[PDB]
RNA sequence: AUAGGUUUGGUCCUAGCCUUUCUAUUAGCUCUUAGUAAGAUUACACAUGCAAGCAUCCCCGUUCCAGUGAGUUCACCCUCUAAAUCACCAGAUCAAAAGGGACAAGCAUCAAGCACGCAGCAAUGCAGCUCAAAACGCUUAGCCUAGCCACACCCCCACGGGAAACAGCAGU
C-alpha cells in the first residue's frame, strides 16, 4: 500500500492469544498495521514470567543499532525495554513512575502505621 | 609443562588406544529407514570404499575436548536502585545477533532489585537454547541425568548413550557435563566395562580421567586380558608422562623399561592392584609362549 | 479349480497348487531383491523393495500372496486391468 | 551501464529489415517447461537500431541495450553481426566457410 | 514410462546436478555445433546433456544453439563488459567442455558456498512468525513459557474475565 | 490409491459412473461444562448511538487504522528519481510517478487487428506494426497470503452530475 510520509519505527507487534500476550520487536513503517507488514524482526518480548520467573526479552542489538542509524524511531515501550536492558539510559518516565510508586507506598505504610 | 588432552602426542596415543572398529562405529542406527542402494565394485574399488569409511570413522571418533570447569559468572553491570520494587520479576535480555559466538553473546539480567548483572552460566545456556535451538538439547534439564535414572542406564549398559545425551544437553565445561562424564567413567571402572567406550569418541576422555586420577589399574588389567599390550604400554607411558615426578615413572627411568617392562614397573609401583596386574600379565605371557612355541 | 460345488472347487484348487509351487528368493527373508516392473497381459505390477518394518503396501491380493510366500516388506502398485488371475 | 532496458545483451536472428535504420530481430530463449521439465525455445521480437543498414534477413546479430529507448519499440542497437547470412567466417580459424565446408582451407596460412 | 531417450534429463535431480554457475558477467552463450562428424561428438553430447543443466543453473543467461553453421564446433560467451570468450570444443568430450567452461567462466565453490551462507543469514533462528519463514510461531511453543491458552487454560487469576470480577 | 462395485448367458479388454478418505457450508435429529480460534449469503437499502483528536492559539492528524472483493495481469525484479525519516546537512533507509522485463483461467464456433511502426533536429519521408509460438475479442476470477492488489454510493475518474451513501463498530 503506497503510503504518504511515515517513517520506520522500532515497535512491539502483539501476537499471542487471548490473555497470553507476546510481542515481536519489529522495525516497521509507522503507518502500517500494528501486526501487519514489517521491514525486519529485531527481537521478542514475553511479558508473562516463565517457569523461572523471567520475562524473556531478545534484542537483535546489531540490527537495532543498524535501524536506529538508518533513522528508525522507537516506541516508548521499546525505549523502556532498552533502558531496562541498559542499552539506553533509563527512561525519564521509568524513573518518575518508580518515584511515584515509592511515594504511594510511603503513604500506604504511614497510614497503616498511624492505624 | 605437563601435556594437555589436546596435545598431539596425547591425541595420537589416545586414538591408538581407542581403535577404529568399523562395525561398532557405523553400527546400524534405529531410525527411519530408506531402501538401500547397491554398487558393483572390484577389489580395488572395495578397498577404496573401506578406506573412505575408515577416514569417516576417524572424523566421527574425533575426541571431544576436555575443558576445565567454567568459573561462575558474577559481574554486576549497573546498580540502578531507583527501579527497586517497580517490577517483581526478572528480565533476561539476550543479544540474538546472528554472527556472534554463543560464548560472546551478551545475556544480561535486570533483577527486581534494579541490578543489571550478567546472566549466570545456566541462564546463558538456557537462553541460547531458547533463541538458537540446538538439535538434541532441551531447555529444562532432562530427568535422565538424575542418579536414579543414570543408574538404570548403567545397569542396561548404556554408558555411551548417557555420554551422548550429556554431550547434547550440556556444554563441555558445564558442571553437569563434567559430573555426568565422571560418574559414567567411575561406573565403567567399577563394573569393568571399558570395552563399551572403545571405538567411541569418549574413550579418550575416559582414559584422560583415569590417568589424571591415578586409577588406570583396571584399564591396564582389561587391556592385558584382551591382549592389547601395545595399548597397555602406551597407557603406562602416558601415565608416566602425566606424572613425571611419580614413583613408578622414576623407577622406570632408573631401570630400563621399554614395554612389558614398563607395565611390570607400573605394577610394582603406583598401582592399587599391582599383584592382580602382575598375575594378569603373567597369564598373558604364559599363553603367548604357549601358542608361540 | 473348477467345480459344480464350491467345496470341491476349493479342494481341487488347493490340491493342484501344491504341485505347482514356485520358489521365491527373498532378500534377508523379508523382501524382494530389487524393484520389479512387469506387465502380464494388460496388468502392470510395479513392486518396490523396501526396508525392514515398512510393511506390505500392496493390493490386498498381493498382500495375501506375499504373506504366503514369506515377504514382510514391499510396496506394489497395480496399474491397467486389475484382473485377479492375471 | 545504468541502462533502463532489461536485456543488456541479446543474440538474435534478423527476420525483417523493412524499417529504415531498424532491424527486426527474433531472440530465442530456452524456457523450462514446468510439467515436462524440458527446455523449449521461447522467441521474442526485438527492434534493433541499425544506423548503417548493414543487416540482412537471416543474419545472426548481437544487440546491445541502448541507455534509453530511442523509440516506442527500439530499445536495442546493433552491436555486431556475429554470422552474416551466407558469409560466415569460422571464428576458430578465421577462414570463410560454406556450412560445414571450408571455402578457404585453413592450411592456406 | 518417461518419454524420450534419456528421460533422466527431464528430472529436477538431473537438472540441479549441474556444477556450472556462470559469473554475473556472462550474458549470452552461443553453442555452434555440427549434427554430424565424429569430431563434434563432444559438442553434440554437450548440447544433449549439459545445456539443460547450464540453463537451469543460470536462468538469466541466453543460451542459443546453432547447427552446421561452421566446420568446427565452438562455444562463444558474450559478457556484460562487451568481451567475447571463444571456446573451441572440437575433439573435447562434453565433460571436458563442462570442466573448461566452469574453470574459465564459472563461479568457484568458495563463492557459491559464501552465497549459500549469505542466504542462510536471512532465516534467523530466534525469529517468531509463520511456519513459512520462522521455526516457531509463538513463544508459547518454547518449553518453560506460559503455554498456549488453547491447549492449557490459563489461571483464572491470569484471565481478564476474572481480573474484572476482582476489580468489580 | 493397496483399491473396490457396476456392462455380459459367460470371459477378456477398453471405458464412464459410483464407494471407500479429508475438509468447508447448509439442513434434519440431538446437545453438558471449560479454554481457544473463526464467524451476514448479498459492492442491495439503512433507523439509531459511537468510530479523530491534540495543543498556549500556529501548525500537525483526521490521506493512517478499520472495511469489502465490485472491478482486475496497477502487486514482483531492474533503471532513474520524487515525497518521507535520520534535531540541520548527510549519503543511509523507505518508496511514488516514469522507462524495461515477468505475470490468472476458459473459448480459435473470438483468426485476423485496422494504424495498431520506423527514421528525421524539424520540415517531412518510408509503409510499416501485432498475430495459429494465439494478436484482436467474449466470459470467469481478488492474488503469487509475515501479506499484496483494487475499491471506497454510481457516472472506470469526479470539475460536474445523479443523489444524499455503515464495503468503520454495534444494530436493522
Ligand atoms: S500461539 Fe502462542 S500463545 Fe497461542
Ligand atoms: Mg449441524
Ligand atoms: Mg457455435
Ligand atoms: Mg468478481
Ligand atoms: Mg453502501
Ligand atoms: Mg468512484
Ligand atoms: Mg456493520
Amino acid at each position: 500500500k503506497a503510503y504518504r510520509g511515515g517513517h520506520l519505527t522500532i515497535r512491539l507487534a502483539l501476537g499471542g492469544c487471548t490473555n497470553r500476550p507476546f510481542y515481536r520487536i519489529v522495525a516497521a513503517h509507522n503507518k502500517c498495521p500494528r501486526d501487519g507488514r514489517f521491514v525486519e524482526q529485531l527481537g521478542s518480548y514475553d511479558p508473562l514470567p516463565n517457569s523461572h520467573g523471567e520475562k524473556l526479552v531478545a534484542l537483535n542489538l546489531d540490527r537495532i543499532r543498524h535501524w536506529i542509524g538508518c533513522g528508525a524511531h522507537l516506541s516508548k515501550p521499546m525505549e523502556k525495554l532498552l533502558g531496562l536492558a541498559g542499552f539506553f539510559p533509563l527512561h525519564p518516565m521509568m524513573i518518575t513512575n518508580a518515584e511515584r510508586l515509592r511515594r504511594k507506598r510511603a503513604r500506604e505504610v504511614l497510614l497503616a502505621s498511624q492505624k | 609443562k605437563k601435556p594437555t588432552f589436546m596435545d598431539e602426542e596425547v591425541q595420537s596415543i589416545l586414538t591408538k588406544m581407542t581403535g577404529l572398529n568399523l562395525q561398532k562405529t557405523f553400527k546400524p542406527a534405529i531410525q527411519e529407514l530408506k531402501p538401500p542402494t547397491y554398487k558393483l565394485m572390484t577389489q580395488a574399488q572395495l578397498e577404496e570404499a573401506t578406506r573412505q569409511a575408515v577416514e569417516a570413522a576417524k572424523v566421527r571418533l574425533k575426541m571431544p575436548p576436555v575443558l576445565e570447569e567454567r568459573v561462575p559468572i558474577n559481574d554486576v553491570l549497573a546498580e540502578d536502585k531507583i527501579l527497586e520494587g517497580t517490577e517483581t520479576t526478572k528480565y533476561v535480555f539476550t543479544d540474538i545477533s546472528y554472527s556472534i559466538p554463543h560464548r560472546e553473546r551478551f545475556i544480561v539480567v535486570r533483577e527486581p532489585s534494579g541490578t543489571l548483572r550478567k546472566a549466570s552460566w545456566e541462564e546463558r545456556d538456557r537462553m541460547i537454547q531458547v533463541y538458537f535451538p540446538k538439535e538434541g538439547r532441551k531447555i529444562l534439564t532432562p530427568i535422565i541425568f538424575k542418579e536414579e535414572n543414570l543408574r538404570t542406564m548403567y545397569s542396561q549398559d548404556r554408558h555411551v548413550d548417557v555420554l551422548n545425551l550429556c554431550f547434547a544437553q550440556f556444554e563441555p565445561d558445564s558442571t553437569e557435563y563434567i559430573k555426568v562424564h565422571h560418574k559414567t567413567y567411575e561406573d565403567i571402572d567399577k563394573r569393568g566395562k571399558y570395552d563399551l567406550l572403545r571405538s567411541t569418541r569418549y574413550f579418550g576422555g575416559m582414559v584422560w580421567y583415569f590417568v589424571n586420577n591415578k586409577k588406570i589399574d583396571g584399564l591396564l588389567i582389561d587391556q592385558i586380558q584382551r591382549d592389547l599390550i601395545d595399548d597397555a604400554t602406551n597407557l603406562v607411558q602416558l601415565y608416566h608422562v602425566l606424572h613425571p615426578d611419580g614413583q613408578s615413572a622414576q623407577g622406570a627411568k632408573d631401570q630400563a623399561a621399554e614395554g612389558i617392562n614398563l607395565i611390570k614397573v607400573f605394577a610394582k609401583t603406583e598401582a592399587q592392584k599391582g599383584a592382580y596386574i602382575e598375575l594378569t600379565l603373567q597369564t598373558y605371557q604364559e599363553a603367548l609362549s604357549r601358542h608361540s612355541a | 479349480g473348477k467345480a459344480t460345488d464350491r467345496m470341491d472347487a476349493f479342494r481341487k484348487a488347493k490340491n493342484r497348487a501344491v504341485h505347482h509351487l514356485h520358489y521365491i528368493e527373498r532378500y534377508e527373508d523379508h523382501t524382494i531383491f530389487h524393484d520389479i516392473s512387469l506387465r502380464f497381459k494388460r496388468t502392470h505390477i510395479k513392486m518396490k523393495k523396501q526396508p525392514k518394518g515398512y510393511g506390505l503396501r500392496c493390493h490386498r491380493a498381493i498382500i495375501t500372496i506375499c504373506r504366503l510366500i514369506g515377504i514382510k516388506d514391499m510396496y506394489a502398485k497395480v496399474s491397467g486391468s486389475i484382473n485377479m488371475l492375471s | 551501464v545504468r541502462s533502463s532496458v532489461h536485456a543488456r545483451w541479446i543474440v538474435g536472428k534478423v527476420i525483417g529489415t523493412k524499417m529504415q535504420k531498424t532491424a527486426k530481430v527474433r531472440v530465442t530463449r530456452l524456457v523450462l517447461d514446468p510439467y515436462l521439465l524440458k527446455y523449449f525455445n521461447k522467441r521474442k521480437t526485438y527492434f534493433a537500431h541499425d544506423a548503417l543498414q548493414q543487416c540482412t534477413v537471416g543474419d545472426i546479430v548481437l544487440l546491445r541495450a541502448l541507455p534509453v529507448p530511442r523509440a516506442k519499440h527500439v530499445k536495442h542497437e546493433l552491436a555486431e553481426i556475429v554470422f552474416k547470412v551466407g558469409k560466415v567466417i569460422d571464428p576458430v580459424t578465421g577462414k570463410p566457410c560454406a556450412g560445414t565446408t571450408y571455402l578457404e582451407s585453413p592450411l592456406s596460412s | 514410462p518417461m518419454k524420450g531417450r534419456f528421460p533422466i534429463r527431464r528430472t529436477l535431480q538431473y537438472l540441479s546436478q549441474g556444477n556450472v554457475v556462470f559469473k554475473d558477467s556472462v550474458k549470452v552463450m552461443t553453442v555452434n555445433y555440427n549434427t554430424h562428424g565424429e569430431l563434434g561428438e563432444g559438442a553434440r553430447k554437450f548440447v544433449f546433456f549439459n545445456i539443460p543443466q547450464i540453463q537451469y543453473k543460470n536462468p538469466w543467461v541466453q543460451i542459443m544453439m546453432f547447427k552446421n553453421m561452421t566446420p568446427s564446433p565452438f562455444l562463444r560467451f558474450y559478457l556484460d563488459s562487451g568481451e567475447q570468450v571463444l571456446v573451441d570444443v572440437e575433439t573435447k568430450s562434453n565433460k571436458e567442455i563442462m570442466e573448461h567452461i566452469r574453470k574459465i567462466l564459472g563461479k568457484n565453490e568458495e563463492t557459491l558456498r559464501e552465497e549459500e551462507e549469505e542466504k542462510k543469514q536471512l532465516s534467523h533462528p530466534a525469529n517468531f512468525g509463520p511456519r513459512k519463514y520462522c521455526l516457531r510461531e509463538c513463544i508459547c511453543e518454547v518449553e518453560g513459557q506460559v503455554p498456549c491458552p488453547s491447549l492449557v487454560p490459563l489461571p483464572k487469576e491470569m484471565r481478564g474475565k476474572y481480573k474484572a470480577a476482582l476489580k468489580a
